């Protein structure tokens, strides 16, 4: 019988309970977005990697949900390698940042994908 | 009283503003279908055996329900489907209470019928616009919670009734810290000698905030606000708002539509998500010959208001029953659902942008059911576990971890192009390699399905 | 006449004003639980060893009351050494954690015991 | 007026819903027991010497109190125990005020009696369910405070009346920082020229938060909300709620039951613990021949509402008196207390899950009394000190430390299997070795009991 660690097990939502995605698996996820017609986009954060509540504590309000956009949503992107290239460039510029790939759906003005692609040292 | 010559109108062309009803009629022997269907329409509108002077001070043909079509049921004999049309004016705007009173108020007790069952209702866009609907709905909810690309996960705190406020909170923290998004107050748990509501709300808030701080993910606990009076119900929601928690809960059928609409309005105005439990539904929707099918009770909830609604389980069901379930699941989530008798959808339903409701799947769900559930329901669903978390050998947290890992393994496999239908068991097998928690939860299952075990390297 | 220290005297409730329990005394306490039919359970905490109030300040609300459970309550336990063994294993895995032993009563759905078994360095 | 032939009914079989009363009657010379007991029942119900026409527009035998049994008191002569039964309908739901008005309203002034004393009351489950009872109760309180396995500790701030708001807070901080859980506002301290209530609440909150931050343990100070009017009383509790403190206080007998029930309701709705002081009780409960025994006043408090209640001290009492005390202590804490005349319990009392009240022991308590107190009362009690903390040679904090160390030494010894009854003095002696604070508090005691001192190594 093992005890689940109360520390050093911070998560980043979808897929974060699985072993770190290999470049090949990371690439397969991006192809799922493209196959469905979803517009890929990258987001990164350097300071607050997890949600907190500093400005308000009313129901539904949390700070730290929004991260900063890396460039622009990749409309018309057909090659999943173009997306993977940006992740390399992003962590090159900000190695101490968390980076995630999000997907947008148009029939619905919604976001429908969000998984971590890179985590800083000790995370 | 010969209704047939006044209420049975096969030449009637339904209007865009009419409320349509599909009744499954089982008339008494000797009573013709046309007369039975006319009795159904008559009783649920003007209800007149003959004529009184007051009927001349208005136009009877303006407020009457009309049976415009009859269809014999393929299977059993003596069973017909009667289609009735009701004028938009018969109904009070924004009141599900009035809609149910007019349509199902007296007809089920008519003597000429042996049994009666309301199968579906076509809610026209003009009536839909008079309702607020879900406080938030699927999209806004995912945005508030910042959760995308996978079904949400919840678990029930057991036993149903019996635990104290602090022990309740302890189980809440352990489950949530392990990977689950939500924990649930039992539908029976309101305020009792063993645990008063305010103490529960207080300890559960402490527990959910700790798990959120520990994991970095937004957590929620359905705090049951169901109560004896409207005032108590609101008083309970007000405290949830003061604590700053994200979601409250209500038993809409035992609490009632009038009280539920009030809570839903309150939740919209105060940013609270509303989880709905369907307690008591089976006394109304189980028998195929008499009652109201769940798809109508689900439509009523979406109009009255709720962000989540329990919609049973698909595990161990014949396609058949499974198709009926997917039928009402679409009616709850989608904006436009086209007519399809194969899935029990008697009418095309246009929801005119009314927010969709997140279906909650619960009932004997285990980790090895994850592949089938993820495939059948898709991402927009909440999968709830009871003994799959609490019954895990190592406890709540490891039990929550097992379910979270199992779900993510299914999502990853699906995204990679794998067929969850035929590779389901294998997907869970591979996952057991990298998760001691998942492995321990799959022991008895491995012995039967794979005749072993183990790992290798 | 001596002055009671305003610092470095943090407490952990029942028995914390007595000298640190020797393994023998720690064992006697566990036997009291068993003799009364109380179910022993271990809890540990690595970050907040004392109560605070971050999320709310209404009457009766405090953060830090709940600690994380070590495995499961030890139902059917008849040997007090089994309990003492777990404390050794717990501090072995988390040396920087505070560890306490709690007891549960069934006639009453209550907890009725709670004493510190291990404190991290400098506490 | 011959009551005996109408109110004395020895054949009466008491109902599960009846309120039973045990009166200790001392009739006037010549007046028979049966007639005296019938006069008691008559006066406290229908109260009729004869008959008027209105008595025919109802059924007298439906709302009358009935003396169904008389028992001669073993000790004194001319003293009897009359048992009276009252119909459930005579009482207003949830009102202790009405219960006392009906039972003890006029009978104590009846001429045929020389003295009258209400010894006990059997509150049936059907009447108990109409009361909220304690805002929280023993279990919830321990959970809110996170305190288990030992009696709680409190101390009184002296002098009773006289100190200013800031000085009051200073003593509060010093006592609490030393190991005590609670500090107490004097029962007389409400709002006066030398110290207005709001200033006291403000400084005491600052003091208790500092001690809590310094020690790491949850602290509380009973802030007296007793006032001239209901409005002022609530206004005071509202500010305690704004400050976020855990507990308030009330003098239930001088304040009154109507006001106390209002405060109790407020405390439940706002999460405040309610400490009750029994000021003025001795004018009612001291004399063995006339008045109301404290066990009835304690039952009334548990129904009206309170989380703690002062229940005197056991120090220097004959077993005898000690047994009576343990009798009412059980009635306050337990769910079911079986009849036992040896401990003054005339009726079996079922509390049907109504929360229990924490008894508060105070009055000449010193550290060397700790062993006996811990053994007699058990963990579910609050032990309050006055001069045992304030009168310590080194001050408040060291005085609080001495009491905390002494108590924990007793708890440890008890848990290790030691007999607190015969090893009490030795347990405190050993503790003095490792606690300079405890040693200094035991000086005069060591010289008398041990004829010395000291330590060794």
């Amino acid at each position: 019988m093992q005890v689940w660690p109360p520390i050093n097990k911070k998560k980043y939502e979808t897929l974060s309970y699985l072993p770190d995605l290999s470049q090949e698996q990371l690439l397969s996820e991006v192809e799922y977005l493209l196959k469905n017609g979803w517009v890929p986009c990258l987001e990164f954060e350097t300071e607050h990697g997890f949600v907190y509540r500093e400005n308000n504590k009313s129901p539904g309000y949390y700070d730290g949900r929004y991260w900063t956009m890396w460039k622009l949503p990749m409309f018309g992107c057909t090659d999943a390698t173009q997306v993977l290239a940006e992740v390399e460039e992003a962590k090159k510029a900000y190695p101490q940042a968390w980076i995630r790939i999000i997907g947008f759906d148009n029939v619905r003005q919604v976001q429908c994908i969000s998984f971590i692609a890179y985590k800083p040292e000790g995370y | 009283k010969d209704y047939k010559l006044t209420y049975y109108t096969p030449e009637y062309q339904t209007k865009d503003t009419d409320i349509l009803a599909a009744f499954r009629v089982t008339p008494q022997p000797g009573v013709p279908p046309e007369e039975a269907g006319a009795a159904v329409a008559a009783e649920s509108s003007t209800g007149t055996w003959t004529t009184v002077w007051t009927d001349g001070l208005t136009s009877l043909d303006r407020y009457k329900g009309r049976c415009y079509r009859i269809e014999r049921v393929v299977g059993e004999k003596d069973q017909y489907i009667a289609y009735v049309a009701y004028p938009l004016d018969l109904f009070e705007e924004g009141s599900v209470t009035n809609m149910f009173t007019s349509i199902v108020g007296n007809v089920f007790g008519f003597k000429a019928l042996r049994a009666l069952r309301l199968e579906d209702l076509r809610i026209p866009p003009a009536y839909v616009k008079t309702f607020q609907g879900p406080p938030h709905g699927i999209q806004v909810e995912r945005d508030k919670l910042n959760k995308y690309g996978r079904p949400l996960l919840g678990c029930t705190i057991k036993p149903k009734l019996g635990l104290s406020a602090k022990n309740y909170g302890r189980a809440v923290y352990e489950c949530l810290r392990g990977g689950l998004d939500f924990t649930k107050d039992d539908e029976n748990v309101n305020s009792q000698p063993f645990m008063r509501w305010r103490d529960r709300f207080l300890f559960c808030a402490e527990a959910l905030y700790k798990a959120q701080a520990e994991t970095g993910e937004i957590k929620g606990h359905y705090l049951n606000a169901t109560a004896g009076t409207c005032e108590e119900m609101i008083k309970r929601a007000v405290f949830a708002r003061e604590l700053g928690v994200p979601i409250v809960m209500h038993d809409y059928l035992t609490g009632g539509f009038t009280a539920n609409t009030s809570l839903a309005h309150y939740c919209r105005d105060n940013g609270l998500l509303l989880h709905i439990h369907r307690a008591m539904h089976a006394v109304i929707d189980r028998q195929k010959n008499h009652g109201i099918h769940f798809r109508v009770l689900a439509k009523a909830l979406r109009m009255s208001g709720g962000d989540h609604i329990h919609s049973g389980t698909v595990v161990g069901k014949l396609e058949g029953e499974r198709d009926i379930t997917l039928g009402f699941v679409d009616l709850l989530r989608d904006d436009f659902v086209e007519q399809d008798r194969s899935r029990g959808i008697y009418f095309t339903q246009d929801w005119v942008s009314l927010p969709g409701v997140l279906p909650v799947a619960s009932g004997g769900i285990h980790v090895w059911h994850m592949p089938a559930l993820t495939e059948i329901f898709g991402d927009d669903s909440v999968l709830q576990f009871g003994g799959g978390t609490l019954g895990h050998p190592w406890g709540n947290a490891p039990g929550a971890v097992a379910n979270r890992v199992a779900l993510e393994a299914c999502v990853k496999a699906r995204n990679e192009g794998r067929d969850l239908a035929q590779e389901g068991n294998e997907i869970i097998r591979e996952a057991c390699k990298w998760s001691p928690e998942l492995a321990a939860a799959c022991e008895v299952w491995k012995e039967i399905v794979f005749n072993f075990a183990a790992v290798d390297v």
